[PDB]
């Protein structure tokens, strides 16, 4: 078998897992199959991303069945398990992230019937916050179907939370830049204290969703232009015992106007809800 | 024997001594490792995977490309075939080159156990890593805390247990706010939340359950006020029944020990 492959002490040394019959022409088989696979497959896959996924789904149904990286796909697929153990459970990793670029991509195509997905590894060029903020912002979508549809896949991209942080704030909450700081203020302060008395002698629509959950997370977002502070007002309206860790805390840093318009859009506004816990506290 | 006669090249054409010593420190090497010395079988192994890079670049060829994989398969065989931990060898290798068609495959056609893909996947880059962590899935920020925190049983416990922890004081009054906390709770979260560490820790005392497991009641306020009181600190306690219980009478009782003992007018 050797001899007509390559068409003693030579062999009974080499490491094929048995020197059973078949054993080696599978492996050599196998080996050769999924190189022959992969290699191809690096090629095609090497080869705008909402917009590159759109032109592809805009081509006829049976061109899409015979798209190359589907046409290996499947091929790889099937040979890793008929190269691989018997008995042991293999866990299927190859589908469980096919799975994740498949099923994203038809999400994010049909919140943009049917769709005819494409090469689906053209969505893994940007990250996942992108996405959706180019979808949710970009092309006039309404946030809530897409929270809507990512319910009914399993998935956790917290169509919040893609929101929030791409146009509200970067509020940040540590804990050792605290008792490090402490120990810098009161020196500071010191310092400019002994050296002065010593002298003795469009705007958003998304509001919809913020406001829908949680509408607490709608006030903070807030706090984060005339129409926002007059979201602010009310909303904080409906909320006794916040404003008063709002105006006990806005005092001893500033002093007119109102409780809200003052801080609604100012680096008065990040230095007061949290402590020291800032980068920007100190000065 | 194939282990052995790897272990050549990066002990031979990197170190000069004459075989025959190498043979014998070998030779020694080998029984001790037959004795399942788990220690000289880590070393071994390591020496194994440093020849056995040295001997992939000696080829001439890309460090991961297909047939590195082929010569590579040697490294597993060997782990598994001593009964020791799964190296974690070219997984990363291919790791910080951002290559997933690799970390998909050659994770799989080894059945590379479902905690060190993950473990090792933290190396990757700012993109291609959260298409990755949430792939196969199956805080730092108050928009995020507080955004994650309509999943509790309601709310009232998860942001008080994970403020207690780190310390802060301006997610208790968000805290005492949501639809179901007890306004006479999350005052003992505040006053214990925002004050020094040494105050913050000797006032403990009085529990006696973990931190998730001690719902406060009318009775740890008490400690928590002697505590307080006790190493004068009043301008905070002076300070909070104005946020959460209001003008009630307790407030002006604590109130003339401002204008006495520290204030004399």
């Amino acid at each position: 078998y050797l001899l007509m492959s390559a068409s003693i002490t030579e062999l009974l040394q080499m490491c094929w897992p048995s020197l059973s019959e078949d054993c080696v022409a599978s492996h050599t088989t196998l080996s050769q199959q999924l190189d022959q696979v992969l290699q191809s497959l690096r090629e095609a896959l090497e080869l705008p991303p909402l917009s590159s996924l759109v032109e592809q789904a805009a081509q006829k149904a049976p061109e899409a069945e015979a798209h190359p990286v589907q046409i290996q796909t499947q091929l790889l697929q099937k040979n890793l398990g008929k190269q691989t153990p018997s008995g042991s459970r293999q866990m299927d990793y190859l589908g469980t992230f096919f799975s994740y670029c498949s099923t994203l991509a038809a999400v994010l195509l049909q919140s943009l019937v049917e769709v005819k997905v494409g090469n689906p590894f053209v969505l893994l060029q940007q990250s996942s916050s992108q996405l959706v903020s180019h979808l949710l912002f970009e092309r006039q979508v309404p946030p809530e179907r897409l929270a809507a549809l990512l319910a009914q896949e399993n998935l956790s991209l917290s169509v919040p939370q893609v929101i929030v942080s791409c146009c509200c704030e970067p509020l940040a909450l540590c804990s050792s830049r605290q008792s490090q700081q402490t120990s810098s203020l009161l020196t500071r302060l010191g310092t400019l204290a002994q050296l002065h008395a010593s002298h003795c002698l469009l705007t958003s629509s998304a509001l919809a969703f913020l406001k829908s959950r949680s509408k607490l997370l709608a006030t903070v977002a807030c706090l984060g232009a005339e129409q926002v502070a007059r979201e602010c007002e009310r909303l904080l309206e409906q909320f006794p015992l916040f404003e008063a860790f709002l105006l006990a805390a806005w005092e001893p840093l500033r002093g007119g106007q109102s409780l809200a318009v003052n801080l609604c859009g100012w680096a008065s506004l990040s230095t007061v809800l949290l402590g020291l816990h800032s980068p920007i506290a100190l000065d | 024997m194939k282990v052995a006669n790897i272990i050549l090249s990066y002990k031979c054409r990197n170190e000069d001594a004459q075989y025959s010593f190498i043979r014998e420190s070998v030779a020694e090497k080998l029984s001790k490792l037959a004795d399942g010395e788990k220690t000289t079988t880590e070393e071994l192994l390591v020496l194994l995977e440093e020849g056995t890079w040295n001997s992939i670049q000696q080829q001439e060829i890309k460090r991961l490309s297909s047939e590195s994989s082929s010569q590579w398969a040697l490294v597993v065989q060997f782990c598994r075939l001593h009964n020791m931990k799964l190296s974690i060898s070219y997984l990363r290798e291919c790791a910080k080159a951002n290559d997933w068609l690799q970390f998909i495959i050659h994770s799989q056609l080894h059945n590379y156990h479902p905690a060190e893909v993950k473990s090792l996947i933290q190396y990757f880059s700012p993109v291609i890593q959260d298409h990755l962590r949430l792939a196969f899935e199956n805080m730092t920020d108050l928009f995020e805390i507080l955004l994650q925190c309509s999943e509790e049983p309601d709310s009232w416990h998860w942001l008080l247990v994970e403020a207690v922890k780190q310390q802060a004081p301006i997610l208790s009054v968000l805290a005492s706010c949501l639809q179901g906390a007890s306004a006479i709770s999350c005052l003992c979260v505040w006053i214990i939340t925002s004050v020094e560490d040494n105050v913050a820790t000797e006032a403990m005392g009085h529990i006696q359950d973990s931190t998730e497991d001690h719902t406060w009641n009318l009775e740890d306020l008490s400690v928590i006020w002697r505590t307080l009181l006790t190493r004068q600190k009043s301008k905070t306690l002076i300070r909070g029944f104005q946020l959460f219980f209001k003008d009630s009478p307790l407030l002006l009782v604590m109130e003339m020990y401002e204008l006495c003992m520290f204030f004399r007018n």
